[PDB]
């Protein structure tokens, strides 16, 4: 059906430009309107400019003087670029059909998730978190494995190769410094631990490394 | 820049509610050739927005019946005659009629469930950190309803602001609670100079705090 694809990078570095294409089918540039728009966590949805059927821009004036919109008709493409990318640039961005007269074809791409920073791909330091020598006994114990200093996202932990995933709780990474940190806790019931073993597995595709970590008493 | 201002920031519902979301604009929203163009989506996790409502009170196709907009000028609603679990998901209003156009900050529409304090876990950094001369100590506050919750660090009961990284995750699609973890991250000089480690959690199901400790000597 009516579909707009997106493409473009994951990994932006600061002061440099992002480029994203927008790919129509199901209906004619000629036609409609495309617009840009991105969402981060502080500052939620922003719309950023339009291109017009007709071919003529309109741009956020926050934005203006770095922001470029252009079509390509024939191969229906539409492209952004946004110079001089900053940390605070870090979104997903997202082209749509809206502002809407129409019944039909209103939709928006799958969004591209865009980072700034110059950091290196550095493999996480991966430890296992078991409970404090004098804790207090439940009928079920929580463990933990903690995941920290890599660089880019993601990384991908299961326990026990996968075989533990019910009581799983995995915490999205947060930028400590300019690299990243999670953690990861599962719950088992007391009776199984330490008699059956516990490892969390942390896989880092960027920097090719898997890492096995078995939870043992302190 | 027109304001579009979204009540309330989240709306707790049970499925079979009714549910009405509200946006006041900082102006009135004047037509353009003919068209008042304030639309309301809906965006799921990890998903796009989708458009539900174009020009005020037009549902667009595929859209369900219990889905409807109202208003003028500049204040506009949004009502669901009958929650599904398809409608959980934040809701936002936007205004195409004057540049720059704009969205609403966002409703939460979430699933309301029976009261759960969080079940609360510390632990103390692992051996193979200390060597490396870190020392984070870890708190899980996990699957705890309603969202409301504040966690405090104290060293030798003595408060702690610095160092702490909060990271927490979106209401869980099968239980309907919440999540968080709580990173103390200090180095480890600093860590061996106390004894004393507590993660202390304030929330709605009780007055008195949930505290979690160990010390350092065990
Ligand atoms: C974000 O950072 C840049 C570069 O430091 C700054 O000039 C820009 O205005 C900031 N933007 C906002 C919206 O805070």
């Amino acid at each position: 059906q009516v579909q707009l694809k997106e493409s473009g990078p994951g990994l932006v570095q600061p002061s440099q430009s992002l480029s994203i294409t927008c790919t129509v089918s199901g209906f004619s540039l000629t036609t409609y309107g495309v617009h840009w728009v991105r969402q981060s966590p502080g500052k939620g949805l922003e719309w950023l400019g339009v291109i017009w059927s007709g071919g003529s821009t309109d741009y956020n004036a926050a934005f203006i003087s770095r922001l470029s919109i252009s079509k390509d008709n024939s191969k229906s493409h539409v492209f952004f670029k946004m110079n001089s990318l900053q940390a605070n640039d870090t979104a997903i961005y997202y082209c749509a059909r809206m502002r809407i007269t129409t019944d039909w074809f209103a939709y928006w791409g799958q969004g591209t998730l865009v980072t700034v920073s110059a950091a290196k791909t550095t493999p996480p330091s991966v430890y296992p978190l078991a409970p404090g020598s004098a804790a207090q006994t439940n009928s079920m114990v929580t463990l933990g494995c903690l995941v920290k200093g890599y660089f880019p996202e993601p990384v991908t932990v299961t326990w026990n190769s996968g075989s533990l995933s019910s009581g799983v709780h995995t915490f999205p990474a947060v930028l400590q410094s300019d690299l990243y940190t999670l953690s990861s806790s599962v719950t088992v019931p007391s009776s199984t631990w330490p008699s059956e073993t516990v490892t969390c597995n942390v896989a880092h595709p960027a920097s090719s490394t898997k890492v096995d970590k078995k939870i043992v008493p302190r | 820049d027109i304001l579009m201002n979204q009540t309330p920031l989240s709306l707790p519902v049970s499925l079979g509610d009714q549910a009405s979301i509200s946006c006041r604009s900082s102006q009135y929203i004047v037509h353009r050739n003919g068209n008042t163009y304030l639309e309301w989506y809906l965006q799921k996790p990890g998903q796009s927005p989708k458009l539900l409502i174009y020009k005020v009170s037009n549902r667009f196709s595929g859209v369900p019946d219990r889905f409807s907009g109202s208003g003028s000028g500049t204040d506009f609603t949004l009502k669901i005659s009958r929650v599904e679990a398809e409608d959980l998901g934040v809701y936002y209003c936007f205004q195409g009629s004057h540049v720059p156009y704009t969205f609403g900050g966002g409703t939460k529409l979430e699933l309301k469930r029976a009261d759960a304090a969080p079940t609360v876990s510390i632990f103390p950094p692992s051996s193979e950190q200390l060597t490396s001369g870190g020392a984070s100590v870890v708190c899980f506050l996990n699957n705890f309803y309603p969202k409301d919750i504040n966690v405090k660090w104290k060293i030798d009961g003595s408060e702690r602001q610095n160092g702490v990284l909060n990271s927490w995750t979106d209401q869980d699609s099968k239980d309907s609670t919440y999540s968080m973890s709580s990173t103390l991250t200090l180095t480890k000089d600093e860590y061996e100079r106390h004894n004393s480690y507590t993660c202390e959690a304030t929330h709605k199901t009780s007055t008195s705090p949930i505290v979690k400790s160990f010390n350092r000597n065990e």
